[PDB]
Order: structure tokens, then C-alpha cells, then sequence
RNA sequence: UUAGGCGGCCACAGCGGUGGGGUUGCCUCCCGUACCCAUCCCGAACACGGAAGAUAAGCCCACCAGCGUUCCAGGGAGUACUGGAGUGCGCGAGCCUCUGGGAAAUCCGGUUCGCCGCCACC
RNA sequence: GUUUGACUGGGGCGGUACGCGCUCGAAAAGAUAUCGAGCGCGCCCUAUGGUCAUCUCAGCCGGGGACCCGGCGAAGAGUGCAAGAGCAAAAGAUGACUUGACAGUGUUCUUCCCAACGAGGAACGCUGACGCGAAAGCGUGGUCUAGCGAACCAAUUAGCCUGCUUGAUGCGGGCAAUUGAUGACAGAAAAGCUACCCUAGGGAUAACAGAGUCGUCACUCGCAAGAGCACAUAUCGACCGAGUGGCUUGCUACCUCGAUGUCGGUUCCCUCCAUCCUGCCCGUGCAGAAGCGGGCAAGGGUGAGGUUGUUCGCCUAUUA
RNA sequence: UUGAGGCGCCCAAAAUGAUCGGGACUCAAAUCCACCACCGAGACCUGUCCGUACCACUCAUACUGGUAAUCGAGUAGAUUGG
RNA sequence: ACAGCUGGUUCCAAUCGAAACAUGUCGAAGCAUGACCUCCGCCGAGGUAGUCUGUGAGGUAGAGCGACCGAUUGGUCCUGUCAAACUCCAAACUUACAGACGCUGUUUGACGCGGGGAUUCCGGUGCGCGGGGUAAGCCUGUGUACCAGGAGGGGAACAACCCAGAGAUAGGUUAAGGUCCCCAAGUGUGGAUUAAGUGUAAUCCUCUGAAGGUG
């Protein structure tokens, strides 16, 4: 990488197709996960604000509790253990 | 400069003009030659040029291949006879040179080039029955100009 | 940038919102009665003095905002975290 | 419409029927919305929860069916909006709903209006919707007050059915009355 | 059912192939073993397809293969009729071959090892750089092809 | 749902177009500004009050595929590309065989002129 | 007395790939190099921040490149600045109000994938006080990713701790935080020459020779435009294209730095053929004579001199 | 008359002595398509022994018996007995 | 004297067995902290190198562009081409979590935790994909296996090409490769081509041979 700013090489992650432009719908903004609920991590590029580093795009990680109204979910990259803290708009239930 | 230099196709699709300043321009003076008014489905025979190996032909030797076979067909058809051959392909890969040593590499600009596959169509001649063994002539003057093996194909030639 | 004199904000010593005036710090006069006056009268002897040999370094291209809040009604002042400006100038 | 890069808007957004920007902001409080909305003739108050396949009504009040509890006036104002905020309240109360966020949907947030009646009378029903008392009307133009004074400019009557000349909004005390009575068939 | 043998070694193989093969117990060339026809077990011959022998094999060469070169879970012990007889749940090695080929158990669950470890080909085998279809030996084989091999295996 | 309210998925729902539907019912347009409220000017809009009139808009209902879209069939194509293997071929660039996957364009023909949830309601 | 940095197809000059951000390189998770390609940041803004209300833009069309009315118009406008990305009843525009660009203290990710490491940054809370809104709610500065700085010392903010037996006064020492710069940006206070040189080492790295390469150089071949009074091909021969050699030059940095003696010359030996002469041939723009071009061919020959250290080259007279 | 394929030929010049490793080979000792039988590792199978690890017995790390298809190569280096 | 620089450092065996990389460094011939090797104590039932399926992530190959973007032909709708910094499309494949089978762990205690000791931070080669360069036995990435530190067999010789991973001894059968002699085994079989000694040369700095031409 020519930069290591979070954003490096995010151009087709972080983009939307065209069909899918503009505002996001809000049943998934609102979802209520418990805990032990494994979610899949996924940033809406519609939503600016509660997103996390997009290098754990794609992870599937286990709720362990709120922070205000996000989410402490709690995932392993690599081989070591992280909390990342996410708001529901960049979460999708698993099965 | 010789072709061995440019003619592999092992370097990266180099063509984005927005990012690429000072590419010469094509030595190449037309594509569409003869009767350039009359369609190509007036002619009842269509022979083509065909490329057997997959290569990058530079477009001054783009130029001295077409030159040396519309001046064939100038020659044996008259500056108005009745026929009309294209060149198909485009010079649109730029090539570059390191003309300091091997620091700063990147080389500057010298030239374009055309990128054609195996099997590909180069020039694709339209004439009559008659004028067909002065096409088939031009065109073994024009594979003679360029780097790969050739094949004089007759698309639309059941006179014979 | 430009900023006003005045304008509301909190006091963190009465623990309420108050109209706060502000003002650039201006540096106070040094006394040359602390320690480090003392040790460079001390310390220092024949040919190089070490540390109190050197001068003082350069700038850097933009200083940061180095203001004094003043409250309006207990008149007890405060500092905050400055930002980088190259001018600052009141308003009213 | 044009090509495969075009962005048709959602559904209830081509319909102009839903500010789904307002909705995520009436969803954050996680409390059931009272949604207060209001046609020409009628008025509609209900109690929404959110859903897995879309929205749930646990208990709504058109002003349609309030003559069936005693009225015998028009329905699409005021002294109208009120009850059929009460009349949803009520029922609210019986389905076990205790809180609630007012939804005016595209409607103004204009003082006084019948959107915040509708909020005014669920709250007097026992439900705790999040308001704000100097927006809501002065009590008598909730009992119809400035009608009963526009048919007092008479030399025409305002009404063309036969309910009564000089307008009563007694009838509205009276409704008030009967909702707030303890037995009645919700 | 297929029977599995590595004809090709250990050195320059990649090591998912070589833990693969691990997997399905089989560590030595010449080696075999008695895989079921699955879709997660066929997965795995197919990543091993370059570096073994396989297909399904008669009853008779089962048979002829499991008398010569079947060994307990522990010890030297032949396994004859009278073997399996006392220890396994068949009458004599016709049973057990059967069993294997139907699918119904497998060796370890009998007590025998996983492992039927051959001899080399006797007159040699058509090659390893070459597959079946090509005239070598690796891949996917006949039911008649397969026992020529596992016969000279014997 | 003999026309309603809030939604979910967010074009299979879009663009365009044809036919039908309303006496105290519904939704509208509609009528009208004393009030609440309203326009940097306009009761246009917003807000409030109301039925003299209407089904022409909207909306609801039925239908059309020309365009955009979703999916499917057949053709393109097991082609392009490709994970694994090779003392196969080729001066080389590159190609080929075996094994495991497998497009895109375009053509022809079907599909698609929304589906589903809660509530209320001759 | 010392200092006079590092990187680097050796070193120096140039440059900074020495701290940061974006696209591509990067091989459809993450990571990823080069003096890699395109190009940016070391601020600016009291609003260009914050909330609310009202509203929809570029562009085109029709009616009276300013302004007014209508229609088409999902986004090409605008949003401080690179680049990529986000946004339409808004994140844009207008209007009004407001100071959350607030104090305190955290959880977490990042900086530093994995996987330890500071400053910095961000996301997300709580406590306290506030702003706007009807309200849900929004406001931990600017829609997102650049806009940054340790210890020591000083100044500054508010309260408190503390100075040798003791009280008073002066002047000090400290807990918490703000500002002052180290851009060589995880922080030294810092110029050169040595051919008078010295040492430690290195073929980890240059000159010479070798080795690889062959762009350069030399030679050839394919096609044959063209001219040669007509005639391509007696002869000369462009463009373009295909190659052979390893004499030149350049590149690379594989070999040697506990040493493989320099250039030129000389002397003496062997060789190659792409042949200058000599032998045998073919063509001719071959009358002859003298040539011009080509083929086979390496037996023999290819010499003397003037300037120049020269190789090379220039010049003279002889010569098959 | 024209199309396609196979093998070869021309194109094809280098320095001490030519080369497929050499000899030498032509219905082959070359090339292509099939096939038959063999030679050939320390690999694979097999007898005995050794080391190491684990199990049984044991105070024992002393003997004895057992298991290893899933133990036996190794620079720097960590560990241990002699 | 000091040195981060060259050289040297003396007995046997058994177990495991690297790193030639990342962050910081007046740092690049050095260190520290991680990765990685080893040793000890602790914990106590699971683990996940393979495969299949399920629920997710992705825009490279290819393709295409009246699908954006920007290049790029001619004619009087048609007609001619392109993209590392384009995308209406779009793989193979890689990747998160889970289940299943497999394999593995519960006297061989895995997964994991805590502590002691390192070495190491000049790497190299093949293959795949690369970026730069006319090229290179070039420079610089990446995944992988190998040499380094890997014997033995084959390849004329030859770190990384093929076979093959190896205790001693012994018998046997094969692998790569080879069967005219040198030289163990065929002057083997059925059929065809070549007349150039083409050829008897997998891979290669190493084995050349091209465009063009051939009753
Ligand atoms: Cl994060
Ligand atoms: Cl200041
Ligand atoms: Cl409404
Ligand atoms: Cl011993
Ligand atoms: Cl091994
Ligand atoms: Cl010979
Ligand atoms: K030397
Ligand atoms: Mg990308
Ligand atoms: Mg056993
Ligand atoms: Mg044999
Ligand atoms: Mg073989
Ligand atoms: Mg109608
Ligand atoms: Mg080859
Ligand atoms: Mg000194
Ligand atoms: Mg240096
Ligand atoms: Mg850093
Ligand atoms: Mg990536
Ligand atoms: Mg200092
Ligand atoms: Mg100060
Ligand atoms: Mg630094
Ligand atoms: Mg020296
Ligand atoms: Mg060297
Ligand atoms: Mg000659
Ligand atoms: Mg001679
Ligand atoms: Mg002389
Ligand atoms: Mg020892
Ligand atoms: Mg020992
Ligand atoms: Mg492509
Ligand atoms: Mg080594
Ligand atoms: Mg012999
Ligand atoms: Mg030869
Ligand atoms: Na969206
Ligand atoms: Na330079
Ligand atoms: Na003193
Ligand atoms: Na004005
Ligand atoms: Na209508
Ligand atoms: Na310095
Ligand atoms: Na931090
Ligand atoms: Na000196
Ligand atoms: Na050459
Ligand atoms: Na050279
Ligand atoms: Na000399
Ligand atoms: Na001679
Ligand atoms: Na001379
Ligand atoms: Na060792
Ligand atoms: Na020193
Ligand atoms: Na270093
Ligand atoms: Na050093
Ligand atoms: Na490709
Ligand atoms: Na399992
Ligand atoms: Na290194
Ligand atoms: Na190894
Ligand atoms: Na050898
Ligand atoms: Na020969
Ligand atoms: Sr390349
Ligand atoms: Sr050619
Ligand atoms: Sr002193
Ligand atoms: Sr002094
Ligand atoms: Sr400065
Ligand atoms: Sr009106
Ligand atoms: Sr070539
Ligand atoms: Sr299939
Ligand atoms: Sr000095
Ligand atoms: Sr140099
Ligand atoms: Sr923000
Ligand atoms: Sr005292
Ligand atoms: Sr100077
Ligand atoms: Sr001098
Ligand atoms: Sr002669
Ligand atoms: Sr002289
Ligand atoms: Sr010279
Ligand atoms: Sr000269
Ligand atoms: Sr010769
Ligand atoms: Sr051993
Ligand atoms: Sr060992
Ligand atoms: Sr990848
Ligand atoms: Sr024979
Ligand atoms: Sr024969
Ligand atoms: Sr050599
Ligand atoms: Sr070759
Ligand atoms: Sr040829």
C-alpha cells in the first residue's frame, strides 16, 4: 500500500451497485440481536455512521452485549480475539 | 528499434490516455481504403488477413504492411477500382523505453501498439471475382511486413 | 479563523452553563529563583556546560490555540485543548 | 425506468406516503408509535409495534366508528380528533400498551393542530407519549368552542343535516363522559 | 466403495495433499485403504486424483487383498477365516468383503487397520506422470483395472 | 380492503398505454377562511371548517410488453477463464492431455405491468 | 575536543520512495516490495460547526447566458482541499435559532492484519451541564479516510499536598491539565579537505578482467517502394519485418578485494572467415583493355614510412 | 485444380581438437502409434537386532511381556544420559 | 584501550528442531520487541491440517461498454477498435462461522495459559501469478515446495529437475530411469514415416534456430 489509512483498497467494498444508491431501509437498522447470537459483519455503504474497520468485512462474529444502542460483538482474526463495537445497520443474522 | 523489444504481450494492459502524456501519434493514415462509399455485402468475395500467433504489431509496422498492399491493389486495380480493404485493428497499447541505469526504470514514452490474438481478422479485403489473385498478392506482400506467420482466408469464395 | 469574545459554555467549577469571555495567555515574567536557575548557576563551570550549553530550537509552521476561558459570573478561569491556527482574531 | 443504473426509490417513497427518514428516528426510541393521521371526512389514530413481515396494530380508532358510542356530528375536526385519540388509548390500555411516540406521518407540526389533539387524548387515556403541553390546543378549542362561535356569524346555518342549529360541544363532554366511564363495550 | 493407493511419494507433494491423504489413513507409498463413496470422501480423492490409484474392486480381489495384506488394530497376526470369525461380526473374509463393498463397516470398526500396506507391483505398474486415460497408472481406474493392479499388489 | 391506515422485500414493483368504478358508505378531487395555524407575495401549500357538485385527475379494479427489469428454456458453450497433475508438444511466445469447477456478450422463445404482513371496514 | 545522519541497482551529484492520505500495482477475504504509475497532506472555516424549519439540484425544452412561469430530469449539481467513496421529503439549498468545536471518565478498534510496541486518530458509551425540536431524536466539530510531536525546562488554569526542632513571612518542591519543537517527524545541540595519509573489513559494493544480456555495435536474411534514359533485381536500394555474432558500448553485480599487475607497443606461437591479394567460377549497364557485383575457397601473402603515448585515425611512396 | 496433415530440406558465419556421455547406429540403436518381456533405489514387502516413545508388572528410570500403518534425515539452537 | 569488523573456541550419545520475516532504532555488517525453535509448571475436554453442505464476504481471470467512463474508425441509422488507475456482467478461487465425515486428544493431556533458554532479522531455486527492465545466471513482490540444514536412485559431470525423505543387518519386489556395446536388462513384437547422421538433447545461462521458402 502506497498509504495505511483505514480506508486503503476499499473502493469495492465500501461502494454500492447502482441499484442499490441512496438511503438504507430501517427494519435493519432498528433489528434486536440477544447475546450468543452469531451475526455476519457487513458494512452498509449507505450507512455512514457505526461501521468498524473495514478489514473485518465479512467476518461472522458472536454478540456478547450492548454499548448504548451498538453492539459488542466478539470475533477472532487470525488468532487473536477482538470486540468490535457495531451498530445493527452492518449486521445480518446467521442461518 | 526493433520488434523484439515490443512484440510479446508479457506487460500490463497500457492504454489510459488520462494518466499517460506524450504518446506519438499513429503512423497509420487510413483504416478504410478503395471505394470507401460501397458496402461490404456488394462484394461476392471477402478475404481476410488472419494472424496465427498472438502478438503486438507496431503501428509503423501497421503502416508499411498497409502501405505495401494498397499499393499493390493501386497498382493492379487503378486509384478507383472496384474494391475496399480495412485494417480492423487499432494501435491502442503505448509503449515505452529506458533510454541513470536501472534506478527510475519506468520508462518514457516512444510509440503505440496493436495487440492482436491468434486467429484474429487484421485486414479484411472486399473485391470480385476477377481481381481475387491481386488481394490474395497484397496481402502476401503485407504478411511479409509484420511479425507473425500468416493464413490468406476466403470468407465468401466459391469461385474456384 | 475568527472567534468570539464571548459566548455561553461550561464551567466545570460551578457546574453549570455561563457566558465565558476569551483571552490569549499571555506569559508571565519568570522569577530566576526556581530549581533549574539555581542548577544552571551551579552546574556551570569551566569550558562546556552540557545541557545549559544549548539554545533554543526553531518554530513549527502553525502554533496551537492557546486561550484562557474566563467565566462570566464566579470569574474563575479555565484552558481546553488548543487546535492549530495560523491567525486567530476576536470578535467583538 | 431508463436503464440498469437507474434507482427507483422504495415503494412507500414513489408513493409519497412514508418519510422513511422520520420512521428510523420514531423507531430509536424502541415504545410502540402512535400513528395519527387524518383525511378530509375522517380521522384514524393506531397503535403500531414493529413487526417481522411489517408493522402490527394492536389497538386503532376511526372516527367512523365513535357514532357508534353516541355521535351525531361530523367527523373530520377538532372535538372529533380528540375522541378518536381517546377511543385509541382506551383500547391500547386493554391489549397491555403503556407507552407510546406520536407518528404524524407527513403532516405539519402546527400548534394546536388535530394531530396533536389525537396525541392529547391518548395521553388522557392513560398512555405516556413523550409531549409537550404549550404545542396542544387551549381546552376549549378541543370542545369545539371556535365552531359553536363560526355558527354564531349565522344568517346561514353552518351545518346542512339536521344535528342542531346553535351547535353544541356539550355533545363533546357528554363523549368525554362515556369513554371515561368505567364499563362501556370498547 | 473405492480402494486407494499411493503410488506417488511424500517430497515436493503439497502438504494439504499429504494431510489429505493422512486424513484417509494412509502414510507410505504402496499403501492402501477402503473408502466409501460419499460426497465428503469424494471430495478428498479428488484433491489426491495426481498422487493415487483408485476405483472399486471385485469381491474376489478383495478378498485375495484383505487374506494377504489385512492386519489386526495391534499385532502380526494373519487375518484368515478363523481370524475374522472369532473377532469380527461376519462367518469368514467373503463376509467382511462383502460388508466393505455394501458399505456396512469398515476396518476400523472390525479391529483391523485401516491399512492394507502392499507389495510393489509385480512387472511394474504403466506409470506415475501419466494418468489411466493416457496409459499410466494414476487416477481413476476399471473395476478390472483396478484389481490387475491390486492383484499385482498382492 | 365497493376505493382505507401502517408496513416488509425495495423495478418481478420502473417508463408508457387501454378499459372500468362510486346517493346519506370509503378515498379523493371539491367548497370555503371566524377561528389554531399559514405564506421573506399569494387559505397555492401548510392549517382549520364543511358537503353544493364530480368519478375528469389521483386512488382502487381489469388488461397490454413497446422500453427498463427478474427468472427460466434452448443456442452461444462445457466455448472464455481456471484449482490439481504431467520426462506431453513447441526455438520461443505459447500450447496440449488428464482431473475438479465453469462464465460473459448476443440470438430465439417464455416470465415479469408486484408479492407478502398487521389493522380496520357490507 | 568533536560533529559533519540515513536511504541509494557501489559511492557522489540529483532525488526523499525519511511522518502522513487516496487510486492502481495487489493475483475478487487479510497481508504484500521496488529511485513502481497517477497525485496529494503539514491547513482552512464562529461557520464552512450544531439543531430545526422550508425546500430540490445539474442539463435540456417551451413562454415572456440576468430574473419570471411551466414541463422533462435518481443525481450528471452541490458537499472547503488529492483521490476513491457516501448523500435527494438529504449529508445538498435557503432561512432562523444555537455554541456539543462543552467538562469529567471510559469501553473498543486503529496506529502495529496475523502478533508485541508510544504519540496520534476513530467508533461507541456513561457522568455533568447544555442547544435545537412537538417529539422520537440529533449535537463527543466539518459526510468518510491526510492536516502531526516524548522526557527535561518554562509559562499558563483551579484546588490541594509539602520544605530537615518550632511559629511567622519570603522563595521553593509536588499531584492534574493547556501551550512552547524536535519534518532525520518513536526526538543528538553539530561543517569540510587529505594525492601526506592510517586501521578494521568487504568481492555483503565500484574501477580492471571474466561471466550473463544484446538495447548499442557488426554482419546477414525476408518483402521489394524506388532509380538505374525503358527496364526492382548489371548496379544502388528505403520502409517494415526475421535473425547470426559476442569485436564496441551499455546494463547486471554471479567470481576474485589475507591482490588473477595497467593502456599502447614489442617479441613469438596457434586460430576464425563475415576473403584485401592469389586459384577456380557466375552475372554485367560483359567489344577489347580497365572494371563493377556475386560464388567456392583460410594454402600462402597482407609489407616500409611522417605527426600522435595512443588503439583508432590522418598523410606519403611503393604493392598482386 | 485446390484444401489439410506427417517427417525432412533451404534459410544456417567463429576463433587450441568434431561430437548424442563416447562407440557407433539407417525396414534403426531415429520418429510416431500400439503392444510383450525384462533390468533397475536405502522406496515397498519380509526375518533378526538397536534406539526412542507409550502400556502391563515394579521402589526401579532394575527385569519381563506388549504396542508404533499412524517412531527413527537435520545446520543454528533448547533439553538430557554418559 | 575500545570495535556493531576478520579469525579461532578442544570428549561421546538421545529428543525436539528453526529464522533468513514484522514494528521501532544516527537503523540498515548492530540491537530491541514480535513471528518462529526449545524447555518447565499449570489447566482439563475438546481440537480442526482435508472434504461436503449451510449461512456470509469479494470484483482478479474472462467478458462487455445505446451500462457509466475515457480512449479510438469511416460513410450516406449503418460501419471499425480498446482500458492497471472503466464496469450492465462475472468465474475458477481465497476467506468468516457452523454442522457432518474424516483425523486427533482425554495414562502419549490435545486446545490453551504462565514462566526459563535461545537461535534468527545477507537467503537461494523450481512452479504458478505477478510489477519494473531490450534483456539478464537482472531488480522487486506473492503463494507453494525445495536447497540452505536432505542421504540414497536417475540425469555424463552438477544445492534446489525426476524417484525418494533415511536406525543396523539380511532376503525380495518395484520407482524414476533404462534393456546394441561401454553397462544390469531386448540387437523384443505388430505397423508406418524419415535419407537429413534429420535424430539418438524431458526441464536448462546450459538442450537454439526465426521470418520467409520447399513437384
Ligand atoms: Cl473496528
Ligand atoms: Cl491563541
Ligand atoms: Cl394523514
Ligand atoms: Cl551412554
Ligand atoms: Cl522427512
Ligand atoms: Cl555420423
Ligand atoms: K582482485
Ligand atoms: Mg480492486
Ligand atoms: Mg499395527
Ligand atoms: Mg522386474
Ligand atoms: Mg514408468
Ligand atoms: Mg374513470
Ligand atoms: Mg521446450
Ligand atoms: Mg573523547
Ligand atoms: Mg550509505
Ligand atoms: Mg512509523
Ligand atoms: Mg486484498
Ligand atoms: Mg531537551
Ligand atoms: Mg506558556
Ligand atoms: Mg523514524
Ligand atoms: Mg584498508
Ligand atoms: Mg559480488
Ligand atoms: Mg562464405
Ligand atoms: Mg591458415
Ligand atoms: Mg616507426
Ligand atoms: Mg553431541
Ligand atoms: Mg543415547
Ligand atoms: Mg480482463
Ligand atoms: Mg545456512
Ligand atoms: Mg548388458
Ligand atoms: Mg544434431
Ligand atoms: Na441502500
Ligand atoms: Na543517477
Ligand atoms: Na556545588
Ligand atoms: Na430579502
Ligand atoms: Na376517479
Ligand atoms: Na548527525
Ligand atoms: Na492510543
Ligand atoms: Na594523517
Ligand atoms: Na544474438
Ligand atoms: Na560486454
Ligand atoms: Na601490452
Ligand atoms: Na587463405
Ligand atoms: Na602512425
Ligand atoms: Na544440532
Ligand atoms: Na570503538
Ligand atoms: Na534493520
Ligand atoms: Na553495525
Ligand atoms: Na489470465
Ligand atoms: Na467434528
Ligand atoms: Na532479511
Ligand atoms: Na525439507
Ligand atoms: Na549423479
Ligand atoms: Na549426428
Ligand atoms: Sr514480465
Ligand atoms: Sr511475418
Ligand atoms: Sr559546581
Ligand atoms: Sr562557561
Ligand atoms: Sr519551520
Ligand atoms: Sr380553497
Ligand atoms: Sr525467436
Ligand atoms: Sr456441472
Ligand atoms: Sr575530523
Ligand atoms: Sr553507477
Ligand atoms: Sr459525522
Ligand atoms: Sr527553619
Ligand atoms: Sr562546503
Ligand atoms: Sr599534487
Ligand atoms: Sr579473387
Ligand atoms: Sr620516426
Ligand atoms: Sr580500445
Ligand atoms: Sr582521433
Ligand atoms: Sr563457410
Ligand atoms: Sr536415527
Ligand atoms: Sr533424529
Ligand atoms: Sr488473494
Ligand atoms: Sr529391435
Ligand atoms: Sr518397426
Ligand atoms: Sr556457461
Ligand atoms: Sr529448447
Ligand atoms: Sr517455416
Amino acid at each position: 500500500p502506497s498509504s495505511n489509512g483505514p480506508l486503503e483498497g476499499t473502493r469495492g467494498k465500501l461502494k454500492n451497485k447502482p441499484r442499490d444508491r441512496g438511503t438504507s431501509p430501517p427494519q435493519r437498522a432498528v433489528e434486536e440481536f440477544d447475546d450468543g447470537e452469531k451475526v455476519h459483519l457487513k458494512i452498509d455503504p449507505s450507512v455512514p455512521n457505526g461501521r468498524f474497520h473495514p478489514r473485518f468485512d465479512g467476518q461472522t462474529g458472536t454478540v456478547e452485549g450492548k454499548q448504548g444502542d451498538a453492539y459488542k460483538v466478539d470475533i477472532v482474526d487470525g488468532g487473536k480475539e477482538k470486540t468490535i463495537i457495531v451498530t445493527a445497520a452492518h449486521l445480518r443474522r446467521q442461518e | 528499434k526493433p520488434a523484439s523489444m515490443y512484440r510479446d504481450i508479457d506487460k500490463p494492459a497500457y492504454t489510459r490516455r488520462e494518466y499517460i502524456t506524450g504518446i506519438p501519434g499513429s503512423k497509420i493514415a487510413q483504416h478504410k481504403m478503395g471505394r470507401k462509399q460501397k458496402d461490404a455485402d456488394d462484394y461476392p468475395v471477402q478475404i481476410s488477413l488472419i494472424v496465427e500467433e498472438t502478438v503486438q504489431l507496431r503501428h509503423g509496422s501497421l503502416e508499411a504492411s498497409r502501405l505495401s498492399a494498397n499499393r499493390h491493389l493501386i497498382k493492379e486495380l487503378g486509384e478507383e477500382g472496384d474494391y475496399k480493404m480495412t485494417l480492423r485493428k487499432f494501435p491502442h497499447q503505448v509503449l515505452r523505453e529506458n533510454k541513470d541505469g536501472m534506478r527510475a526504470a519506468f520508462g518514457k514514452i516512444v510509440g503505440t501498439a496493436a495487440r492482436v490474438q491468434a486467429g484474429e481478422q487484421l485486414f479484411t479485403a472486399y473485391c470480385n471475382v476477377e481481381d481475387a489473385e491481386h488481394v490474395k498478392e497484397a496481402f502476401r506482400r503485407a504478411y511479409n511486413k509484420i511479425t507473425p506467420s500468416c493464413r490468406i482466408k476466403v470468407e465468401r469464395g466459391e469461385e474456384l | 479563523m475568527q472567534m468570539p469574545r464571548r459566548f455561553n459554555t461550561y464551567c466545570p467549577h460551578c457546574n453549570e452553563h455561563q457566558e465565558h469571555e476569551v483571552e490569549k495567555v499571555r506569559s508571565g515574567r519568570q522569577t530566576g529563583m526556581k530549581w533549574i536557575d539555581r542548577q544552571r548557576e551551579r552546574n556551570s563551570g569551566i569550558g562546556n556546560d552540557g545541557k545549559f550549553s544549548k539554545v533554543p530550537g526553531g518554530d513549527k509552521p502553525t502554533k496551537k490555540t492557546d486561550l484562557k476561558y474566563r467565566c462570566g459570573e464566579c470569574g474563575k478561569a479555565h484552558l481546553r485543548e488548543g487546535w492549530r491556527a495560523g491567525r486567530l482574531e476576536f470578535q467583538e | 425506468a431508463t436503464g440498469p443504473r437507474y434507482k427507483v426509490p422504495m415503494r412507500r417513497r414513489r408513493e409519497a406516503r412514508t418519510d422513511y427518514h422520520q420512521r428510523l428516528r420514531l423507531l430509536k426510541s424502541g415504545k410502540p408509535r402512535l400513528v395519527a393521521r387524518k383525511s378530509n371526512k375522517h380521522v384514524r389514530a393506531q397503535l403500531v409495534t414493529l413487526g417481522p413481515n411489517g408493522d402490527d396494530t394492536l389497538a386503532s380508532a376511526h372516527s367512523s366508528d365513535l357514532a357508534e358510542y353516541g355521535w351525531e356530528a361530523p367527523t373530520g375536526n377538532m372535538p372529533s380528533a380528540y375522541l378518536t385519540g381517546l377511543l385509541a388509548g382506551l383500547r391500547a390500555q386493554e391489549a397491555g400498551v403503556e407507552e407510546a411516540v406520536l407518528d404524524i406521518g407527513l403532516n405539519s407540526p402546527t400548534p394546536g393542530s388535530k394531530v396533536f389533539a389525537i396525541q392529547e387524548g391518548a395521553i388522557d387515556a392513560g398512555l405516556d407519549i413523550p409531549h409537550n403541553d404549550d404545542v396542544l390546543a387551549d381546552w376549549q378549542r378541543t370542545r369545539g368552542a371556535h365552531i359553536a362561535e363560526y355558527d354564531e356569524q349565522l344568517e346561514e346555518p353552518l351545518y346542512s343535516g339536521d344535528f342542531d342549529a346553535a351547535d353544541l360541544p356539550e355533545h363533546f363532554d357528554e363523549l368525554r363522559e362515556t369513554l371515561l366511564d368505567g364499563d362501556i363495550e370498547l | 466403495m473405492h480402494a486407494l493407493v499411493q503410488l506417488r511419494g511424500e517430497v515436493n507433494m503439497h502438504t494439504d495433499i499429504q494431510d489429505t491423504l493422512e486424513m484417509l489413513n494412509i502414510h507410505h507409498v504402496n499403501h492402501c485403504t477402503l473408502v466409501p463413496e460419499t460426497d465428503a470422501y469424494r471430495g478428498m480423492v479428488a484433491k489426491v486424483n495426481d498422487f493415487v490409484a483408485f476405483g472399486e474392486p471385485s469381491q474376489e480381489t478383495l478378498e485375495t487383498v484383505l487374506a494377504t495384506r489385512a492386519e489386526p488394530l495391534e499385532g502380526d497376526a494373519d487375518v484368515d477365516d478363523e481370524w475374522v470369525a472369532e473377532h469380527t461380526d461376519y462367518d469368514d473374509i467373503s463376509g467382511l468383503a462383502f460388508a466393505l463393498l455394501s458399505e456396512e463397516t469398515t476396518l476400523r470398526e472390525q479391529g483391523l487397520s485401516p491399512t492394507l500396506r502392499l507389495h510393489p507391483p509385480r512387472g511394474g505398474h504403466d506409470g506415475v506422470k501419466h494418468p489411466v486415460k493416457e496409459g499410466g497408472q494414476l487416477g481413476k481406474h476399471d473395476t478390472e483395472g483396478i484389481d490387475d493392479l491390486l492383484e499385482a499388489m498382492r
